[PDB]
């Protein structure tokens, strides 16, 4: 009998919630009593880091994030040609011994914007601009190591570090000001929210407050209003609408103070249609389909097909909408916008007919995850041309492909075809060929998929027995005790404890194949 | 015909088969064996698999001295009935809970009305319905049972004798026992109108008794009035179907007492520029929709001329017309609603001018 | 300039490309990046073929909308999609198929209205007198059935 | 006419929501281009100030903490003999290089309760203990202060600061863990949330996020678990429940992340019931609509029983933790009842409310009479006192302004007696009550001197306008609008004698 399929296909979305999603960027393994304290307290740290910089150096990122990177901050800070007076402050007040709270607030809002800088610039241009040499006589690494070879990655989290202690330096704790925010919305874009994702909530915890401090829910000025203030509330809700979205990008069982009283659309006190559209609510609505499909990952009941239906016609109807976007591509960064969109939606595509194929197995489902991943494989193969590396840099590509390539992972070692064998070979190609910038990260994608791939053997060497009622294979006993042993690191009851306490063959297969490949090589 | 590879043919393909057979699956009708088809059930089980939104028209009757559920056509002729026994057992056949019926008076007499009443209060339930349609001794019947009425979501109102007594907030009048007890209009969440000519006349059509409204239906109507009505908190939808010639809201009349600037000049001040970039999907090919020029105009009049549209709009998802012929007063919506596809206009031929106003960046 | 679909069978075919834009996937397909062959798997080359066919006979025809569900209903019977689509059964479901895989709508719309035509005036009491995928009817229920019936 | 009165009494509800609770207490005056950002962090500040105390002296505090404070730290810590040990390893700790994370936690806890022993202790105790003269010696300030100056209150503010450093060095951001919020609770004891209102604030949300990290909703034990489970989960319940408590203490419009989602051993819950009824009493504030007469008696009948179980509560005169908890628990129903009888003299006006009034005023002053004298000083030191006294003599001097009576004004005079006798730990608050008191009290002579007028329809007095304004002014105060728009960019007789009265006795004095 072929009859597993369905409840296997159900079980998958447990694994995807607990495996893909949570354990695998959102969970960190952490001990009281073996953490050094931060007796430093970055002062050093970052100070080298600090004085590192130079300022033609800061100028030349400056204008690189001008030219190419703007479709990123530009619902955030606005127009960056206003910053290059706040540069120019910088570089004058960096001379002085006493500074003012608000100074200081733009000094980390910049030195935000030199992160996503760092973190968006290509090896050619970052090894013509700045240099190998002195930080290895920092650092005291290897003195082979090139850019190219890890420490791009190392001088970007050392310099959202930086941001962070010159925030650190404001008390912002004791003064609310929006350039918190607007700090952590470009370091949002980096993997700061997947390096320090307990740091990266307490921050979002902080902008949400913060946020909430100014009272304002209506971003429709009113015809009582200053000039000054109808402009204030029209950058005040395009911040709001990107921290809606980098606000989803970290839920989870660690973030509980949500931000999202954003009702989706058609199914809430912000609805979501009132506002003009611009790059920013037009990223939020894209990401409001995302949400609205994976709600039903950790939850028993199923969605109804009205939902998937009235998503799949407003995909449609977004899709159409980046085709008319109609900008200038003398400039690019209408082109770093239309990669955006097109890749979101074709990841919202996926996860719909993902979801059709598991759910209802509905017509040429399955055949329709296999266009779509080969959509999303050429939208990524075809920046793998000069110029344009980087674009494969936003962190939505690390996020699809881990979707995307676990998936056809676990549906080979059930259901084997001949696209999906292929399929899943252009996927391997591709997993190897992402930018090194994801660092380990990366290589725990590809331990997973090799472990799911060593679980097709186990699945064809043992034949599955039958008790009439359920059915019994060790595929099925390591597969659940991967959510229990990660649904068991995730127990924040033996930390309460720490605080204020005292305190048969298919055995053998399972523990030899959990002995053998251990799932919690995965954590971070 | 083979009903055998049409049942292995998978869902959504099997619905939209469905889709275009609502209510004709005959064609003088031999209602024996209609009943007992595979396609008729397969009807029913897709139908409560989505949500309701295929046919949905289930009445409770009572027929051949028992109360039954029954499906009528388009022209209201009777095509399934269903006992409840047999329709939960094969409802659970579909799931491996039902909410959603309907409740006719206008295809319904008083003296069985009031036994449908009494033997469904009480026999087992007296739930499980959502709709109540009304449009006057049995109207009084069923007001007095709404009060027991858990979960309903829906109220139909035909012509204009029954509307200005219920739903209108002008009466405010001494009978308890003749209108709404107050715990029904707490969950009240779409109402629909019918058959009538004029919502606004003799008063003024108020709904700000009626809180929790997510949609409204306003079909085959003569003559409404925007302008005269006013909205709840929390309003969502707005739909009307067939009607006349209606007028709108006066947002280029508080357009033209803002800029103090006149009719003539104001139609040489609607720019017709962003025209084909996206609205060439809208595939109207009539209304040719026109925005504001922004050399024209500053940044901070455009915001106010924005906030002047959002006044007398204030919460509205989507507004959808079907073809109404006439619109008087100088159709001018805003592009939040108009960008995304929420504003839609779909037969209208005879509408010409369609401003529209919003940064399209 | 022209577009390339490939077959099931493995026959290219080619049109052009605002012919192809009548597919609701050519137009997002080849819409990537302006800086040409659409693979069509599990469809007969002869079902391409009649798809390729409509789509050239429909070039400047106003369809209704996407989501106006009226005027799906009020239904346009088309002089040459009734003409077009008088094959066998199989054929027509193959190509309804195909138009669901392409996500033509008005194609997916007049297959549908033609299969709703077929449903519709299915034999009285020799056809419908017949329930033949018996299943959640027990031998008691239909034998009180066919007692019933006389 | 005379119809001014209702009106006056539900203006009443609007000024003591903003101008005796939010202006008062929760309102500072920032401005970010000249605040210095301190750079140092306050590690040449706490270096020396955490040098500054010594082991036997830290060892005398938490004896004093054992006998007299049980019914504070209860809730939060249970008990302190078990913290022992915590101090042991800290002071066997200090003389290291480096540190874990752990155990600057129970630095923070242990310096925590640092900050409580000073806040409460007397000042002969406090003398014999500490010196005077490197406090000047550091601070530059005239060397004749005493304790009874304000010394104390900078210590207790030192402490506090240094608590705050010792958790700004665990990174308690990016490490969350449940000795922050009893950490944060020893510190809620104190008028630390009234020194840096944003940042108690700030922190209180720090722990309303470490508390909903545990995901623990329902705290009652069951039969399979682990009975250190559900000791813990006890313990947990104890920890919200007062966590409800010092969070319905920093309410207003800069602290939007609530806790309160429970609606309306032993002395925990009661003391959280008799929180969550006036919850539900002040609830009526800022709101302009009004509670109904079924609602104001089932408060009353509540209030009884809860009456009745104080009067069921014991007391003890060895052990000064049962006076202290008893003490506690009666000016709590007291104040409770006091502003019930008040909500019934405002709202409806019924017969037999301002003779209640005057009773259960006169009941406070008893409860801070008794302990005037000596060996129980130091129950005036709670800020719930504050708040109380804060609330009386504002009410019964505005009651004063517009209604004359001879127990009214010999009420006020013990009010204005004992306002100056509170205690100098409370420092620039009392100042700005009895500024306060005192402009009232002008405005009480403005009304004698000035006739009330009337053009027909609504009425119209000096003293009217000025106290609009006074909620005006604060209401334009609590603004974030204008920081956020220097975040974003760099972009008659009659009005003479408001004018003068605004020019010479202003609002602003009572600000931070």
């Amino acid at each position: 009998s072929k009859e597993y399929l369905p409840d296997l296909l159900l079980f998958w979305q447990n694994y995807e919630y607990w495996i893909t999603n949570i354990g695998l960027y959102k969970t960190k393994q952490r001990d009281l009593t073996r953490t050094p304290a931060n007796l430093d307290t970055d002062t050093e740290e970052c100070m080298f880091w600090m004085n590192y910089l130079q300022k033609d150096q800061s100028f030349q990122l400056m204008n690189f994030a001008m030219e190419n990177l703007g479709a990123l901050y530009f619902g955030s800070i606005g127009d960056i040609s206003e910053l290059y007076l706040r540069v120019e402050q910088y570089w004058d007040r960096r001379a002085d011994k006493n500074h003012s709270v608000d100074g200081k607030y733009w000094d980390a809002l910049i030195w935000s914007v030199f992160t996503m800088c760092i973190y968006y610039m290509p090896v050619e241009k970052l090894a013509e601009i700045f240099s190998v040499y002195p930080l290895h006589e920092y650092l005291g690494s290897n003195k082979r190591l090139n850019w190219e070879d890890g420490m791009q990655l190392v001088m970007c989290q050392n310099f959202a570090r930086c941001s962070l202690f010159q925030l650190k330096q404001c008390d912002f704790m004791a003064h609310p000001d929006i350039r918190l925010v607007q700090a952590y919305l470009i370091l949002a874009t980096t993997t700061f929210p997947y390096d320090e994702p307990l740091l990266a909530n307490s921050l979002l915890t902080q902008c949400i407050h913060t946020f909430k401090n100014f009272h304002v829910d209506d971003f429709r000025p009113l015809l009582n209003d200053d000039p000054v203030e109808s402009i204030a509330k029209v950058t005040l809700g395009r911040i709001f609408y990107r921290l809606c979205g980098c606000d989803y990008l970290q839920s989870g069982p660690r973030k509980p103070i949500a931000l999202h009283t954003e009702v989706s659309s058609l199914l809430p006190n912000v609805d979501v249609y009132r506002e003009e559209n611009s790059t920013e609510v037009l990223y939020w609505k894209i990401i409001s389909l995302d949400r609205d499909l994976d709600q039903y990952l950790n939850k028993s009941s199923k969605p109804p097909l009205k939902t998937l239906d009235a998503i799949r016609r407003e995909l449609d109807i977004f899709q159409y909408k980046v085709d008319s976007l109609e900008e200038d591509f003398r400039s690019n960064n209408s082109r770093f916008q239309k990669f955006i969109a097109l890749f979101q939606i074709s990841t919202v595509s996926w996860k719909l007919f993902k979801m059709y194929l598991i759910y209802y197995d509905t017509a040429d489902s399955l055949l329709k995850v296999i266009h779509y991943s080969k959509v999303i494989i050429s939208l990524i193969v075809n920046n793998f041309h000069a110029k344009s590396e980087f674009f494969n840099r936003h962190p939505m590509v690390m996020q699809t492909i881990t979707r995307v390539v676990s998936f056809i992972s676990f549906y080979q070692i059930f259901v084997e075809s001949a696209a999906v064998k292929q399929l899943l070979v252009d996927l391997t190609e591709l997993t190897a060929n992402l930018p090194t910038i994801f660092g380990s990260k990366l290589d725990k994608l590809v331990y997973l998929t090799e472990r799911l791939s060593k679980l097709k053997l186990l699945w064809d060497k043992v034949q599955l027995l039958d008790s009439g009622d359920s059915f019994y294979h060790p595929v099925f006993k390591i597969l659940q005790n991967d959510i229990k042993i990660i649904e068991l690191k995730n127990d924040e009851m033996f930390s309460l404890i720490k605080g204020l306490g005292s305190l048969s063959d298919f055995r053998t297969i399972v523990e030899e194949f959990q002995s053998e490949y251990n799932i919690s090589d995965i954590l971070s | 015909f083979n009903p055998v590879r049409f049942l292995e043919l998978p869902i959504d393909i099997r619905k939209e088969v469905y889709f275009h057979l609502d209510g004709n699956f005959c064609g003088l009708e031999y209602a024996f064996w209609l009943r007992y088809d595979c396609l008729v059930l397969d009807c029913f089980k897709v139908n409560h698999l989505y949500d309701g939104t295929l046919i949905d028209a289930l009445e409770w009757t009572y027929l051949d001295n028992e109360l039954r559920l029954a499906y009528f056509n388009k022209a209201s002729m009777l095509e399934v009935w269903y006992t409840f026994k047999e329709y939960k057992k094969w409802v659970i056949d579909s799931v491996a809970n039902v909410s959603n019926i309907q409740f006719n008076i206008d295809n319904l007499t008083p003296q069985l009305v009031d036994k449908c009443l009494s033997i469904l209060e009480q026999k087992d339930l007296f739930a499980t319905i959502g709709e109540v349609q009304f449009g006057s001794i049995s109207v009084i019947r069923t007001i007095r049972s709404m009060e027991s009425m858990k979960s309903l979501r829906k109220i139909t109102v035909r012509g204009e004798k029954l509307y200005e007594l219920l739903i209108n907030f002008h009466g405010f009048r001494d009978n308890p026992g003749k209108t709404i007890s107050y715990i029904v209009k707490r969950r009240i969440n779409e109402i629909r109108l019918s058959r009538m000519n004029q919502i606004s006349r003799t008063g003024l059509a108020d709904f700000t008794r009626w809180d929790n409204l997510q949609k409204l239906v306003l079909s085959r109507v003569a003559y409404i009035d925007l302008n005269s009505i006013v909205f709840p908190k929390n309003f969502k939808s707005l739909t009307m179907k067939r009607v006349s010639k209606i007028k709108w809201w006066n947002i280029e009349e508080n357009i033209l007492k803002e800029l103090k600037v006149d009719k003539r000049t104001f139609k040489s001040l609607y720019i017709k520029e962003d025209d084909s970039k996206f609205t060439k999907f809208f595939n109207l090919r009539h209304t040719r929709i026109k925005e504001l020029d922004k050399s024209e105009i500053n940044q901070i009049t455009y915001l106010r001329c924005q906030a002047i549209v959002w006044l007398s709009f204030r919460t509205l998802n989507h507004i959808k017309l079907q073809n109404v012929s006439e619109v008087f007063n100088n159709i001018i919506v805003p592009r939040a609603l108009f960008d995304s596809k929420r504003v839609e206009i779909y037969r209208c031929e005879k509408i010409s001018q369609v401003l529209v106003i919003g940064s399209r960046s | 300039s022209n577009v390339v679909l490939v077959s099931g069978e493995g026959e290219r075919f080619t049109v052009d490309k605002k012919i192809a834009e009548r597919s609701l996937l050519l137009k997002n397909y080849l819409n990537d990046m302006h800086d040409i062959v659409m693979p069509v798997p599990n469809v007969r080359s002869s079902v391409l073929q009649k798809v390729i066919e409509w789509a050239e006979h429909h070039r400047d025809s106003n369809f209704p909308d996407e989501d106006d569900d009226d005027s799906r209903k009020s239904a346009p019977v088309d002089s040459w999609d009734r003409e077009f689509l008088k094959v066998d059964q199989e054929m027509l479901y193959e190509i309804i198929l195909a138009a669901n895989y392409l996500n033509i709508k008005p194609l997916l719309d007049a297959g549908c209205k033609v299969v709703a035509e077929m449903i519709r005036g299915r034999s009285p009491e020799e056809i419908r007198r017949t329930f033949n995928i018996v299943n959640d009817f027990t031998p008691e229920e239909e034998a009180a059935i066919r007692r019933e019936n006389e």
